[PDB]
């Protein structure tokens, strides 16, 4: 049945093809079932000859292109093929797809929609033809009235955006937004049902959700994309902090989340910068609810990339300020501690991110050393070489002191360098108090000497400066 | 001798992990006059399985990868640090399997990756 | 050398305690190959049949996985005509699923339990899987046809 139409096809189109593609009308269901169970690429010469024996100049080729169109579309995630039988198809589809009207284009579209609305879609590879499909409906000048192929295409969008998804196929949804000419709400509704998903979905399926929603966010749509994953995770924490009034599994997400953000603010130099704007307690100073431990992760794990560093470690000390001061005004204050509930703290997130960061978190580590540090040196006291004025500044070093303490509790490739630092900070300045840094010291070498047994030679080396060093000071 | 002298545990991240919180807040109770062994037993606030099974194989201290005790005099110490698995591991056979694997994501001188019997977080330090 | 290792305990392993209605040994002719025999499950076409398969081990192995074909042909939508195993557990991640815990042990208990439980989703032979899908008896026959022409003595 296939070599007469291979003949019909050697030399020439429309003027034999045609007139035998006018014999077998129907059966062409059939013929490519026992095409597929005995040799794909006679389907592919098959394929060749209808396209070209069917133009769609006539309209009488276009229904039987239409028809074997929903064949394909039934057989290859049904019919469970070979893989590059499958390649094969997939490529001819979306190779003859630009050769249409606009509303057999349109109804294409209204398959694809209710099936995967509705229809077990077995393998999803179908979708692949979607996004052309989509392309040749905006490129169509073709005008169509229901209007233009690009408002079809976004009437269509939106009628897929507000119907329902299936839980499996929201990966291959994205990825076929990801090469679609999109603008600014159609990325939106886009990203808005992917993020409304995430509330039905394993938690191995989401980083390479997030990854693609990003790779996507690229093209306007920044900011909302981290405004939700925010949100999201923070009542994820909250949720999980109150089953404590797969811990391990959950700190092994949000790690990988941030690793993804890193990359994608190292290729976008503004993603960061709204980050930042979204985040900046200091909009005139008042606290916002806006930040969380795994926020602070993001920014931590995000100030080792060159520019947005001290930028970010400003942030964080201003808001850690504001944070004690009104902490202060309320436990000074009966009047205010009635009406407020007391909020979990900057602190206390740090320190609670502390503990998380056990696991995996190399990442944080590298400027959470720099932090506790950087708020030591800012805030030391210096004055005496009064409770507004010491207590944040106290409590400022205070909070480095105990962030480097319960760092260096538990993290095995820091020390020698908290270590050396504080060395360094002590014995050279020899004037400006430093018994912060020297309690401090205390408090780590009591807690965990043994490891300083490994941690050797800085302090062989610091006694030469003994000599010259002040005898007070030495002392402690 | 009767000094201390410096060392360190092999094995998982649950049971390794308060052996060294017990011998930090004890070190100091170190009494040099007595015997090693003695201090250890109270520094240590235990005592050993003394030849408890020794060179008995009961399939418990095996690699899980290679299957093998003492490749190439190497000890089955990488553990899981999970109460169900405990499958412990060498470092080699560990190290190559993560290295393939896609997951298995590298900073400095880590190896992040899922046990292979469990499916859970295990790190490997070099 | 991990593979001598993982191959040195399976060996005795399966010379021993093998699983139900299978066995292995090293194979007699090749002496780095291994000769296996599933022999053929109840409630099955296979039965009265004793399937003879060649198991190849990689030289990193604990690592890849192993490979393994029938020797012995299978009427089978899942085995090919060669014997090749389209099975997840012989490919490496995220395409399969083998990792160290699994074993030649385990590899051909899966093998055995697919030889009772023919895969439709993942099919080497898509008319003998439409056979197996929508006309039971016919592929049945001739599995049965396939076993007694081959598998019998
Ligand atoms: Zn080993
Ligand atoms: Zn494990």
């Amino acid at each position: 049945m296939d070599q007469k139409i291979l003949s019909l096809a050697a030399e020439k189109t429309a003027d034999k093809l045609q007139e035998f593609l006018q014999t077998l009308r129907e059966g062409d269901l059939t013929n490519l079932l026992q095409n597929q169970a005995v040799k794909g690429k006679v389907a592919g010469a098959l394929l060749r000859a209808i396209f070209k024996g069917s133009p769609c100049s006539e309209e009488a080729g276009t229904l039987r292109r239409r028809k074997i169109y929903t064949c394909c579309i039934q057989l290859v995630e049904s019919g469970d093929l070979q893989k590059e039988i499958v390649s094969e198809i997939i490529g001819l589809l979306m190779l003859e797809a630009h050769h249409f009207p606009g509303p057999l284009l349109v109804e294409l579209a209204n398959e694809f929609i209710s099936a995967v609305r509705e229809g077990s879609l077995v393998n999803g590879k179908s979708l692949e033809l979607l996004p052309i499909i989509l392309t040749a409906l905006a490129t169509k000048k073709e005008n169509l009235a229901y209007l233009s192929g690009e408002e079809c295409k976004k009437q269509l969008i939106n009628t897929l955006c507000s119907g329902r998804w299936d839980q499996q196929y929201v990966i291959q949804l994205t990825s076929m937004f990801k090469d679609v000419p999109l603008t600014a709400e159609e990325v939106e509704f886009v990203v808005e049902k992917a993020l409304s998903m995430f509330s039905k979905m394993n938690l191995q399926e989401i980083p390479p959700l997030v990854y693609q929603l990003l790779v996507l966010s690229s093209k306007g749509s920044r900011k909302s994309v981290l405004e939700g994953i925010i949100a999201f995770f923070s009542a994820l924490d909250k949720q999980h902090n109150e089953e404590q009034s797969p811990s391990g599994e959950l700190r092994h997400v949000e790690g990988t989340i941030i690793l993804h953000i890193v990359f994608a603010i190292k290729l976008d130099y503004e993603l960061g910068r709204e980050l930042v704007k979204h985040l900046k307690v200091g909009q005139q100073g008042d606290s916002n609810n806006n930040l969380s431990p795994f926020s602070i992760a993001l920014l931590l794990s995000v100030t080792r990339i060159q520019r947005f560093q001290d930028q970010v470690l400003d942030l964080l000390k201003t808001s850690v300020v504001k944070s004690f001061k009104d902490l202060q005004l309320l436990q000074g204050s009966k009047f205010l501690q009635n009406l407020v509930p007391h909020r979990s703290y900057v602190s206390t997130m740090i320190l609670e991110v502390v503990k998380n960061s056990v696991h995996s978190w190399d990442h944080v580590t590298q400027g959470l050393v720099e932090l506790g540090f950087i708020l030591m040196d800012s805030y030391g006291p210096k004055k005496v070489l009064p409770s507004l004025s010491r207590m944040p500044n106290q409590h400022a070093c205070k909070l480095g002191a105990n962030i480097l303490l319960e760092t260096f509790k538990i993290h095995e490739m820091i020390r020698q360098e908290i270590l050396e630092q504080v060395l360094n900070r002590v014995v050279t300045r020899a004037s400006s108090p430093i018994s912060h840094f020297l309690d401090l010291l205390s408090n780590i070498v009591m807690y965990a000497p043994l490891v300083l047994q490994s941690c050797s030679s800085k302090v062989t080396e610091a006694f030469d400066y003994l000599s010259f060093l002040p005898l007070q000071t030495v002392q402690r | 001798p009767t000094m201390l002298p410096e060392c360190f545990f092999l094995g998982a991240d649950h049971v390794v992990k308060p052996l060294g919180i017990k011998l930090s807040r004890n070190i100091h109770l170190w009494d040099p006059e007595n015997s090693v062994l003695q201090n250890l037993k109270d520094v240590l606030e235990i005592d050993f399985p003394a030849r408890a099974i020794l060179e008995k194989s009961d399939f418990t201290m095996d690699c899980g990868i290679c299957y093998a005790y003492q490749l190439d005099g190497t000890i089955p110490d990488q553990v899981c640090d999970n109460s169900q698995c405990g499958q412990p591991f060498h470092q080699i056979c560990l190290y190559e399997w993560l290295r393939g694997l896609l997951t298995s994501r590298q900073s400095f001188n880590i190896i992040f990756g899922e046990c292979p019997y469990c499916s859970k977080p295990i790190t490997l330090k070099m | 050398m991990q593979r001598a290792s993982r191959l040195k305990r399976e060996l005795h392993m399966l010379a021993t305690e093998p699983p139900p209605g299978i066995t292995c040994w090293q194979d007699k002719d090749q002496m780095d190959d291994l000769r296996a025999q599933i022999l053929g499950g109840a409630n099955t076409p296979y039965e009265k049949g004793v399937f003879k398969l060649e198991v190849i081990i990689p030289e990193r192995y604990p690592f890849e996985p192993p490979q393994i074909r029938f020797l012995t042909p299978i009427y089978h939508p899942n085995i090919d005509s060669a014997g090749r195993i389209c099975l997840d557990v012989l490919k490496l991640p995220p395409k399969g699923a083998w990792r160290p815990s699994l074993n030649i042990a385990t590899v051909l208990t899966s093998i055995q339990l697919l030889m009772s439980e023919p895969n439709p989703d993942d099919p080497l032979m898509a008319d003998i899987s439409s056979e197996f899908k929508y006309n039971k008896p016919a592929f049945l026959k001739n599995a049965r046809q396939w076993t007694e022409k081959h598998a019998r003595q």
